[PDB]
RNA sequence: UUGACCUCAAAUCAGGUAGGAGUACCCGCUGAACUUAAGCAUAUCAAUAAGCGGAGGAAAAGAAACCAACCGGGAUUGCCUUAGUAACGGCGAGUGAAGCGGCAAAAGCUCAAAUUUGAAAUCUGGUACCUUCGGUGCCCGAGUUGUAAUUUGGAGAGGG
RNA sequence: GUUCUUUGUAAAGUGCCUUCGAAGAGUCGAGUUGUUUGGGAAUGCAGCUCUAAGUGGGUGGUAAAUUCCAUCUAAAGCUAA
RNA sequence: UUGACAUUGUGAAGAGA
């Protein structure tokens, strides 16, 4: 709010907090991004470097959407179990009746290598999985199964 | 026309004056394929007095 | 100008945008009269519930393809499918799409369903005004929800098939890229022929 | 039925025949006004499809239009201005002929309104234009249900408002990704894309 | 096609019990049409050919059918679009000879 | 000699209609420069101001020559988000939408091209007569260079 | 909620066989010019020039030839919220 | 101002690589 702003105090001081000799004018230097290249170059290399320019391709009638990989790891997984049922689908261990876990329709579909989990086996119900984490999946004895 | 296409008809009486001449033109090539004996006639409007109105073409 | 370390911002106002400014002021009113607008329909419509039956559809791309949507309607096949016509599939309130054929039989089934279970729990009054007193439900698509088909079970046991899910999307893929390759190195192997 | 002859008789315009039609009717229609009535549409099939009946209170009528390139009315040539709005010479008009006879002659029939139109013949000086007016005073118009929509005030000159088969040309309506621009309408989808949206709780 | 039901490869996607719709009037707007094909049929030589149909014809029964492609991708504005014309008036060209 | 027809005229012919105002919003046309770029010409301001034509209570848009490429979706409009993104850009200053998804509201449709051909089944007016947003009978006119029914692609028609 | 009239020597719905199924042009499309667009070998718009087809046609956001695939049916029309 | 294309139809001779 206003009675909280240091312009009520500089009221009664000449030339706001704005300096006598430099004042404040209207535009110095140009309005916006004026002069990037020349008066402002030592800004733009240094805190934006890459700004001018091309790199790269283009992509004409780009959507979003094509790309969908909501990304999950081992780091988690078990999440998607809910709480107290997690406990005794870890406590059974079984590779007669384990769990099943649907990744795409938990959100996701790929699922990744970070992190370690328990030796409890999963059935992984998913698409687009790296070849760690697979591996990983083998050593508690679970399969992955891809879909779409 | 659809007599003709269809071979239901014998005489046919096609007028001179009509304007646009496409609504007969087509007709005369028409006819003979189709095998239906047709005449050029004179009055458009003299045809259409046996049809009890102002004017006839067909 | 340019000055300190700050991300390059991009603001559209140097186009009189003080001109076109829309507040929403009457997000109340533009509520409490959206209400009475709805309010008085249900009413001058009598027991009818405001909306029409929706069909089961399964939504698009590879994004959204997961969960089920409604639909606009309930097509063709599926209409006679629940045995009546299009022209009065529209006078019981019932949506009718005459576009978006079936090329899916799990959907078709629950569709098809979804109408004469929606057939049973209506009640449909005669020429006459002599009818059991309708107590007026108001909703119909959360009076005949959409649930989710259920796919997998709970829990199962390990099939381990010795195939690496991985290198399948590996070869999967490695397929894909080299077909016309492999196409036309059998399209110069049958010029083998002299 | 002799119209589907008529209509692909038409369809082939540079043919031995038609040159002739063509050159016969171009010189009588230049002779006459160039905004003129004509007793009976040159294409009765024509006319037809596009929703002309042969009822009393329908009405065609014939026009003339100058033919190509819109010269800047500035006087010496001088636009007063950047460079690239100098351009004086090759310049086109944002509608059509078509819809420039639309306008021409849905102003000599006030009390009528524009269904729609069809072209017939053109020179180099002239494209020419029938025009299907549909008289809303007329009671066989007004009682025939298929039609009475047009005395509706709703559609008052909509040849002036691109309102014809012409005009939602002209004026880019249509469904698809070519027509972003101007389908919704324009103006009124810059505006909205333009418009600043602040609710109670800013979001 | 028949769906390998896999995240990704060739034939990929989701595997569906697999129905098929009963098809749309609207799929067929070519329509080969009894009176439509009989009615142009007759009208295609009442008016004759066009000028360059004309000179589009001298172009195949002198030097070059290729030669007649070029003009026709010009005259008409298309190369798909030409050649169902160029073929056409090969059979035009049996108006006459082979009859 | 007499009678129609096409076309085209006239009347203080019988009945009507258009104009002008308003302009916040709405459909189009036409169309800037100040300005920004620390100069300036492309660019920006802006598909804006000014000028012009046409409406309604809303206008417009609309039952797809759509979107997608999915297990597909399904008229249009608007909100939320896509997104300051894809892309455009002395690739500089700057500009910049769409498909999906959630919500508001939801509504679908008709002509043209078909022989009633064992029957113009259609219609405007005039007129008396009444029960007068009109109804019947009679009569002139329209109309076969096509008025009615029937059909609109989701179909559908003829037959059986 | 009243009691009439009798609309029906009309109209609509639905089953099955076989045949047929007309669907819009100086248009679509193209070239070029201008303009416009985020639309980039060209987003729309218009001028002139060329000018289609009917298992055809349009779209599929990198131009072309070739081969397929997907999806809609232009160039006529009405409609509340 | 010059060329082209279109308005643009009907004929005849006698000449160009
Ligand atoms: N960045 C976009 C959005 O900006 C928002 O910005 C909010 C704050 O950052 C902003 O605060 C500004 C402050 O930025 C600025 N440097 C100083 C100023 N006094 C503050 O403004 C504040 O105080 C004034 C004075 O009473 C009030 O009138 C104003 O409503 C209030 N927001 O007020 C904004 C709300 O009006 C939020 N950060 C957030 O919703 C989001 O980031
Ligand atoms: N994207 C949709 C829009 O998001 C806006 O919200 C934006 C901001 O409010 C929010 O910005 C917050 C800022 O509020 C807060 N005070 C500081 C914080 N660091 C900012 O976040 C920012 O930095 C973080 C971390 O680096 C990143 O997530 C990201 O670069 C950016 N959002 O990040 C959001 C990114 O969009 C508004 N909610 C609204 O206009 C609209 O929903
Ligand atoms: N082609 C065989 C079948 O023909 C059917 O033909 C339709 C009609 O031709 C058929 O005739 C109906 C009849 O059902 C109903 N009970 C009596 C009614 N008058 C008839 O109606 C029809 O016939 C009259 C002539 O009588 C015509 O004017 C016109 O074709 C139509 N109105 O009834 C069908 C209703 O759909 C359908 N097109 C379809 O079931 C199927 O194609
Ligand atoms: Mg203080
Ligand atoms: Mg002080
Ligand atoms: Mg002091
Ligand atoms: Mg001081
Ligand atoms: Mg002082
Ligand atoms: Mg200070
Ligand atoms: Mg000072
Ligand atoms: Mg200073
Ligand atoms: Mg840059
Ligand atoms: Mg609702
Ligand atoms: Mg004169
Ligand atoms: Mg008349
Ligand atoms: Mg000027
Ligand atoms: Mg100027
Ligand atoms: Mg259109
Ligand atoms: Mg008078
Ligand atoms: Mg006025
Ligand atoms: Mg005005
Ligand atoms: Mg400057
Ligand atoms: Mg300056
Ligand atoms: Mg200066
Ligand atoms: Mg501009
Ligand atoms: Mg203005
Ligand atoms: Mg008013
Ligand atoms: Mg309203
Ligand atoms: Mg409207
Ligand atoms: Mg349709
Ligand atoms: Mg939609
Ligand atoms: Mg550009
Ligand atoms: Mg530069
Ligand atoms: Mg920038
Ligand atoms: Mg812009
Ligand atoms: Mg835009
Ligand atoms: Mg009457
Ligand atoms: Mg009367
Ligand atoms: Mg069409
Ligand atoms: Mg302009
Ligand atoms: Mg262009
Ligand atoms: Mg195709
Ligand atoms: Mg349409
Ligand atoms: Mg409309
Ligand atoms: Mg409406
Ligand atoms: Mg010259
Ligand atoms: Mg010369
Ligand atoms: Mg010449």
């Amino acid at each position: 709010p206003s009675r909280f702003t240091k312009t009520r105090k500089h009221r009664g001081h000449v030339s706001a907090g704005k300096g006598r000799i430099g004042k404040h004018r209207k535009h110095p230097g140009g309005r916006g991004m004026a002069g990037g290249q020349h008066h402002h170059r030592i800004n733009m290399d240094k805190y934006h470097p890459g700004y001018f320019g091309k790199v790269g391709m283009r992509y004409f009638h780009k959507q979003q959407a094509h790309f969908w990989k909501p990304v999950l790891n081992l780091d988690k997984l078990w999440t998607l179990i809910p709480e107290d049922k997690r406990d005794q689908y870890l406590k059974s261990a079984s590779k007669e009746t384990a769990p099943v876990i649907d990744t795409l329709a938990a959100g996701y579909g790929k699922i990744l290598g970070k992190g370690r989990i328990p030796n409890v086996p999963v059935i992984v119900k998913a698409r687009f999985v790296s070849k760690l984490a697979e591996e990983k999946i083998r050593a508690a004895g679970g399969v992955v199964e891809l879909i779409a | 026309v659809a007599l003709i296409e269809n071979k239901k008809a014998k005489l046919v009486l096609i007028a001179n004056d009509v304007d646009p001449i496409e609504l007969v033109v087509f007709l005369p090539a028409l006819c003979k394929k189709m095998g239906v004996p047709y005449a050029i006639v004179k009055g458009k409007a003299r045809l259409g007095t046996l049809v009890n109105q102002k004017t006839s073409a067909v | 100008a340019i000055s300190k370390n700050l991300p390059i911002l991009k603001n559209h106002f140097r186009k009189h945008w003080q001109e076109r400014v829309k507040v929403h002021f009457d997000q109340a009113g533009k509520k409490v009269s959206r209400r009475n607008a709805r309010a008085t329909r249900a009413a001058k419509i009598a027991p009818r519930p405001l909306d029409l039956l929706r069909p089961v559809v399964r939504a698009p791309t590879v994004k959204y393809n997961r969960k089920v949507r409604a639909g606009r309607g309930f097509t063709l096949a599926e209409v006679k499918a629940a045995g009546l016509t299009a022209a009065y599939a529209r006078t019981i309130g019932i949506a009718v799409d005459h576009r978006r054929q079936n090329r899916n039989q799990e959907i078709f089934d629950a569709n098809v369903q979804r109408l004469k279970e929606y057939q049973s729990k209506i009640i449909v009054f005669p020429r006459n005004g002599k009818a059991p007193e309708a107590e007026q439900v108001l909703s119909a698509a959360a009076t005949f929800p959409i649930a989710q088909p259920a796919t997998d079970v709970e829990a199962r046991a390990v099939q381990d098939n010795g195939e690496s899910a991985f290198r399948t999307l590996r070869l999967a893929r490695s397929e894909k890229k080299f077909r016309g390759i492999r196409e036309k190195r059998a399209r110069e192997k049958a010029e083998a022929e002299a | 039925g002799a119209y589907k002859y008529l209509e692909e008789l038409q369809r082939k315009k540079q043919s031995d025949v038609l040159r002739f039609l063509q050159r016969v009717r171009v010189w009588e229609y230049r002779q006459k006004n160039v905004i003129h009535r004509a007793a009976r549409p040159t294409r009765p099939d024509k006319a037809r499809r596009l929703g002309y009946k042969a009822k009393q209170g329908f009405v065609i009528y014939r026009v003339r239009v100058r033919r190509g390139n819109r010269k800047r009315p500035v006087p010496k040539g001088a636009t007063y201005g950047k460079p690239t709005n100098q351009g004086v010479n090759e310049l086109k008009y944002q509608r059509s002929l078509r819809a420039t006879a639309e306008e021409r002659v849905g102003r000599r029939a006030a009390n009528l309104r524009v269904l729609n139109s069809y072209w017939v013949n053109q020179d180099s000086t002239y494209k020419y234009f029938e025009v299907i007016l549909v008289d809303p005073q007329h009671k066989a118009i007004r009682r025939d249900a298929r039609y009475n929509w047009i005395c509706d005030p709703v559609h008052k000159h909509r040849e002036a408002r691109g309102l014809t088969a012409t005009g939602k040309k002209s004026r880019g309506i249509n469904k698809g990704h070519k027509f972003n621009n101007t389908k919704a309408g324009r103006r009124k989808t810059w505006k909205r894309q333009n418009t600043l949206s602040l609710w109670r709780y800013r979001k | 096609t028949v769906k390998t039901g896999i995240a990704i490869g060739l034939n990929k996607g989701k595997k569906v019990t697999s129905m098929t719709p009963a098809p749309k009037i609207s799929y067929k707007k070519g329509a080969a049409s009894n009176r439509t094909k009989f009615v142009r049929s007759l009208v295609r030589e009442i008016a004759g050919l066009s000028p360059y149909e004309r000179r589009l014809i001298d172009l195949i029964r002198n030097s070059g059918e290729k030669r007649a492609r070029k003009v026709a991708k010009k005259r008409l504005g298309s190369f798909t679009r030409a050649k169902a014309k160029v073929e056409e008036m090969n059979n035009i060209i049996a108006a006459s000879r082979r009859h």
